[PDB]
RNA sequence: AAAAGCCAGCUUGACUGCGAGAGCUACAACUCGAGCAGGUAGGAAACUAGGACUUAGUGAUCCGGUGGUACCGCAUGGAAG
RNA sequence: UAGCGAAAUUCCUUGUCGGGUAAGUUCCGACCCGCACGAAAGGCGUAAUGAUUUGGGCACUGUCUCAACGAGAGACUCGGUGAAAUUUUAGUACCUGUGAAGAUGCAGGUUACCCGCGACAGGACGGAAAGACCCCAUGGAGCUUUACUGUAGUUUGAUAU
RNA sequence: AACUGUUUAUCAAAAACACAGCUCUCUGCUAAACCGCAAGGUGAUGUAUAGGGGGUGACGCCUGCCCGGUGCUGGAAGGU
RNA sequence: UCAAUGGUAGGAGAGCGUUCUUAACCGCAAUGAAGGUAUACCGUGAGGAGUGCUGGAGCGUUAAGAAGUGAGAAUGCCGGUAUGAGUAGCGCAAGAUAAGUGAGAAUCUUAUCCACCGUAAGACUAAGGUUUCCAGGGGAAGGCUCGUCCGCCCUGGGUUA
RNA sequence: GUUCGGCAGUCAGACUGCGAGUGCUAAGAUCCGUAGUCGAAAGGGAAACAGCCCAGACCAACAGCUAAGGUCCCAAAAUAU
RNA sequence: UAGCGGAGAAAUUCCAAACGAACUGGGAGAUAGCUGGUUCUCUCCGAAAUAGCUUUAGGGCUAGCGUCGAAAUGUAAGUGU
RNA sequence: CAAAGUUAAUAAGGGCGCACGGUGGAUGCCUUGGCACUAAGAGCCGAUGAAGGACGUGACUAACGACGAUAUUCUAGGGGGAGCAGUAAGUACGCAUUGAUCCCUAGGUCUCCGAAUGGGGAAACCCAGCUGUUACUAGCAGUUAUUCAUGAGUGAAUACAUAGCUCAUGUAAAGGUAACGCAGAGAACUGAAACAUCUAAGUACCUGCAGGAAGAGAAAGUAAAAACGAUUUCGUAAGUAGCGGCGAGCGAACGCGAAGAAGGGCAAACCAAGAAGCUUGCUUCUUGGGGUUGUAGGACUGCAACGUGGACUUAAGCAUUAUAGUCGAAUAACCUGGGAAGGUUAAUCAAAGAGGGUAAUAAUCCCGUAGACAAAAUAGCGCUUAUACCUAGCAGUAUCCUGAGUAGGGCUGGACACGCGAAAUCCAGUUUGAAUCCGGGAGGACCAUCUCCCAACCCUAAAUACUCCUUAGUGACCGAUAGUGAACCAGUACCGUGAGGGAAAGGUGAAAAGAACCCCGAGAGGGGAGUGAAAUAGCACCUGAAACCGUGUGCCUACAAGAAGUUCGAGCCCGUUAAUGGGUGAGAGCGUGCCUUUUGUAGAAUGAACCGGCGAGUUACGUUAUGAUGCGAGGUUAAGUUGAAGAGACGGAGCCGUAGGGAAACCGAGUCUGAAUAGGGCGACUUAGUAUCAUGAUGUAGACCCGAAACCUAGUGACCUAUCC
């Protein structure tokens, strides 16, 4: 019974390599250093699935405010006008108004003008 | 292993020597007989065909405990306790000792 | 093992400065001189059950073989020749496809016995046969109409 | 201090067989102990008494003694043990 | 006891003094306070003898002031020929910090066209050496003894011969 | 340290070893001593100027004291 | 619906995949089995098949049993390939030209000079070596490079008392 | 929670306070009790940080709200009152 | 002249590129409280680093600390306030 | 004019991803090899020249093989029937259905060495002597080792004798040995947590003695009551009784169950013969009867012929097996392909549809297979036959016999479970030493009663142990790192002086059909042609990764200081297990490799060159726990027998539970403790297990592996070097 399993040994090797095709260089001519290098990278892409969340919403903040800005207005003051403000706690659509809208921004911002008024 | 003390058993005295002439008498129970009805003449051919020990420490004793259910007088044993003979001789039976 | 099958017993240097490890042998299994761990054995693998429990299980195949009918009472038919264009066609006279127990007496029949080993699927048997390797390999069989006591006188 | 302190008389309970109940906790240990029996000992009786005001003052099993021993006593008795 | 004594012996301490020496803990000679000299474990002497050990001097002198020169071999340029040790892979800088308490790779900050080539050694706690120092193992060896057990051997006595 | 010799080849040549010398002790012979179970043999075809062991290491001077203890030797009274 | 789901040594449960399993069940296979290869599918995972291609004989199913049974990692081993690196070295002495040789000459052969050793780096002879000698032919490796040359290789002779 | 039964490993930890001891009331020093933390628990904060503070992660997600802590730029929020 | 040995101008020197105990084969896969190594997938639960003893202190044996199963739930013990 | 600002690809190279290369041979398959194991045999050979070498022998010039100057074979027999001319090419004379080659059996010769032996001698040697031969300063053929035994002769000191010597006869017998045995000699390491007792084990080793088995054995036995009746093996008792620094461990027997089941001689006593201490009556020897004993038996008085390995395991027939082999059934087409046995269509067979070949999987193609025949010689086995020869019962008891340094006793040992102990009992050394049938011994010190037996004399099959071997074979063996070190010219190469060690490697294609030719090339090698199904198929050749080197390829990079990443993404390029496509990737955010150990390692703590292959928690037996199943106070067959290494069935011997208390006497659902019937202690109250399986853990086994320095035994070694001659 001594028995081997060869290629399904290298079936699961054959499996990890080409699924840890791509990186730089050296590594697919090696075995070894490519098995972090999926799984470091999908650490860090397990923490971007939370912060790419929490940098695109610096960008979508960060622009608001720069359009804000533009208009002269703080974010704090911005956001403290829409939960003074109506209905709409809406956040992140309302970072996406940064195309084009002089209506949809600066009249929602006059909103937040009559709701800290 | 105590850890390099000697053991719990390693601290006991040494007690009682072995009698060499020990010898019982495979003790059965009266609930057999209440199996058993009368089975004329108990002894040791009614227990082993009746097939209830068959390597048998000589002899046949039964308890007080277990039930008068049965009849006949002549128990052939090597030694019942004299409880049990409170039991069967004073509910129809007979000694037939050894 | 390695020390069944060998040739050295004997260290092949000493390890201080001279590069390698601390180390037995070549024969020692790790080389091409490979002693195996702890591997087979020559080993038996035999048990038999209980009596009852034995008539048990021939009272389990038997009386699945009881409601399904694909036993079939059968007289002697005990034959002239051996040949086995005889049980052929009455093996084939009902023609029981895939595979078929055959119940002899316990008198030894003995043309289909001494030969139909050809017939690819009879299986020549008797009450001195009796196993579920017997039974519930073929599934399907002829029976010498004796089966009282060819099965009765035990079971 | 109702003395555990001090002094006199009795005095040999610093009894036997225990022991519910406990405490302490690896175990082994260890700390007590209600109460009962068998008789006791003081004390008129009641009452007290299983060492000391409590706490050091002590060690595991073996092995060989000392005595008793309704025990066994290697077929059988005894004896040896 | 003799006799030698800062001994191949005094760490007692650069003992003291004198000589060599301008410069003199070392050297010699005496002193001798001899921790702890020392007599057959010879002691004190002792020419010749030493690949001795020191201390001094003469001689000669690139050792050095302080170096420089040329000759040959590698080196190095090419043709032929062509290995070793070596290792997680790495397109591998600096500072200051931090941290199994000393950074290439980390944080902050600095400078850096890309790739070489000839020489050099500060790192890469460089290799090569499962520390030979120390410690531990109920580790083992070897050695010693008035350890304990023995053994042979040596020597009594009995007793068959 | 006398010397010459010898000395760790894979470190060390020396004051280390050795050496004549000197000292003591043991052995009367089928030696002592030694090797081997013994047998056999060395010692040596040796006979105390010889053989064995111990010290020290030419030559010159000198080797002092202490037998309490140890060991050794010898003796036997008694103890064991 | 509510509640739970960090988790090492720890403990419990469950499942995957390999191979053999006479079992059967039940097929595939030259129009292509296995195996390999690319693959931009699926499966919580392990894992599974689809297609393209190599490839030309056994393999797959299911379910269950049985196991030398699930691979990184130990100075693990064996086998191959790096690396350093076209770098070290090219193993203590000087040849030179012309001509031949060949296909190809530095290194083969000759001529002619030079040079070296010469109490040897001569000749002869122990042990040793065990045919290495010579002749002819050849150049797979060997010659530390080349190489027509050779103690290399093939063939043949060669040692006489 | 007890009981019973298997099956374990753990023996040597630190650190932060807080209260002790020893020490120059030296120490990222020892040695206790006491809680936490890590170990064996990510993320955020403090420039990186195992131990401090906050906050315990099944997973998706281009959702929001918030803990401490921040809001002149890196680097997001207040040249806020 | 051969390893419990030998040799020895003696250092612990040598006994075939080599010795405080040679080399070869077997015992014997000697042993090793010490080092290293350990291979498929998931889920659930989830530590200790301490006491006591110990020729014991870098190790064991209990007990405290996990896990699963079973028997009831001391008729609630547990755990809070 | 200019002034600013801006972005560019051209990449020396490099990276990504892709394509195709070589390279390496894992893969995947095969298996002529090996392992284990069953059944049946054989289980020894040899001086009447062994084992084992060395050397030769072939028309080829090798080497292996095989044989032995006759030499790559010869005789004789018998089978056998077409080619032969081992290996294999490779050649030649040839040779051959007349019957070869070949197979078997028997005989022949048998180089040298070697037990090796005429004598010496290092292995393949030298030198002889004698007897005939035949010729020569030849050659041939034989004899000539030793010890033992048996004779014969000889005959020293010293007369006989004796020692001693000489000759002759007898392989005897020395020697080689697979494993098992027996007997002697006999450790250590271990473990005991160290270790001096123990253990390991009387095992490792070593030496001797033997056969197919060995020992083994016929009560001077066990036991304890009616109790049987040599042994041996297995199961049981059962780790039970015991022993033991009573630690750690080691360890029975009895009885029962199964197999197997055979006992028989002698000395003694006596009787007869002889010769002789013939010192007469001899009281020693030789021959033959006598009879081999336990409830004594024989001798003395009585008195019976039973086959017999046992009261002759001789010879003659019978029968059959190894030893040569022989016959031996049952089919065609189509499709596919290079090829059918594959698919398809049909048919047959039957004691043969085991298995293997065949270009691709066969029952009908072949070998075969099942069955059925065959051996002269061949080695046997077995049956029948008279013979191949020694035994019986029996009553009584004149006295004798019956196993002398023997039992015993002392001491020192050892084995027996037994470690000196209460120590049995046996066997050793040493010492002392009986009785003898009215006897003597055993009954775990020992003294009496009882039970049993008769030593101190010898042989004994059978059941058992193990295989180098001979086949018949079998595999949930294994597939070329495996499987024997060794599938291959393996114990090879090679190392080492030696003892020793000890490798690597199989596959073309069906068939070499092995690439004619032509061209390049010094040659090789290539390239065309052609070969074959295929030439990436071309001689280490199936299949071909992997690291390594490449060559091409779309994108990007020569203001960049990253565990080399994600996530987003400008821009570019391409179009897919048709998919919210892929290949990129500037730029930008945030990001300390993996393993053991640790309190904490990112590490300047280890370790890993890489790649692939191998490569580690088992089982044997036992216990416990948990379940599963079965039956249940009833569960349970072990060993064994049967049988296909089947199954089933038999086999109840034994084992578990079915009350315990107390050391024990004992008592008993109670029991012990204690004056207690006081209390306490354990107890039914306190309610089912058994058996099997399976899983975890356990314990003896190297027991999860890798690991020392070590210990002892056996053997080798003085050419290095030291000494010495």
């Amino acid at each position: 019974a001594r028995v081997k399993g060869s290629v399904a040994t290298r079936k699961r090797r054959k499996r990890i390599l080409k699924l840890a095709k791509g990186y730089y260089g050296a590594k697919h001519r090696l075995f070894k250093t490519a098995k972090e290098q999926v799984m470091n990278s999908y650490y860090y892409a397990f923490r971007d699935r939370r912060q790419k969340k929490r940098d695109f919403r610096k960008l979508w903040i960060a622009r608001i405010n720069a359009a804000a800005r533009m208009n002269g207005l703080s974010y704090s003051k911005l956001m403290h006008g829409l939960k003074l403000a109506d209905i709409e706690v809406n956040r992140k659509m309302l970072a996406d108004i940064a195309i084009a809208d002089a209506a949809a921004f600066t009249a929602l911002a006059e909103e937040a003008k009559k709701a800290l008024a | 292993f105590e850890g390099g003390q000697t053991e719990l058993f390693r601290r006991m005295p040494k007690r009682g020597f072995l009698n060499v002439n020990r010898k019982e008498y495979a003790i059965v129970n009266l609930e057999t007989l209440n199996r058993l009805e009368d089975g004329a003449t108990v002894s040791a051919e009614t227990l082993v065909a009746a097939k209830i020990v068959k390597d048998v420490k000589s002899g046949v004793k039964v308890l007080a405990n277990g039930e008068l259910t049965a009849k006949n007088l002549t128990v052939k044993v090597a030694k019942v306790s004299a409880a049990a003979k409170a039991a069967i001789e004073a509910a129809g039976g007979s000694v037939e000792e050894a | 093992n390695r020390s069944a099958v060998s040739g050295g017993g004997k260290k092949p240097w000493r390890q201080k400065g001279t590069g390698r490890a601390r180390q037995g042998s070549t024969r020692s299994p790790q080389w091409r001189g490979g002693g195996t761990v702890f591997g087979p054995n020559p080993r038996s693998y035999a048990y038999k059950l209980p009596q009852k429990v034995r008539q048990l299980a021939l009272k389990s195949v038997y009386s699945t073989k009881v409601t399904d009918g694909k036993l079939i009472a059968v007289d002697t038919l005990d034959f002239a020749a051996p040949k086995t264009a005889e049980f052929a066609k009455v093996i084939s006279a009902l023609s029981i496809e895939r595979k078929v127990l055959v119940v002899l007496p316990n008198e030894g029949n003995e043309f289909a016995e001494l030969s139909a080993r050809n017939l690819e699927n009879v299986k020549v048997t008797t009450a001195n046969s009796a196993s579920v390797l017997d039974i519930v390999s073929a599934d399907k069989l002829l029976v010498v109409q004796s089966a009282l006591t060819q099965i009765e006188e035990v079971l």
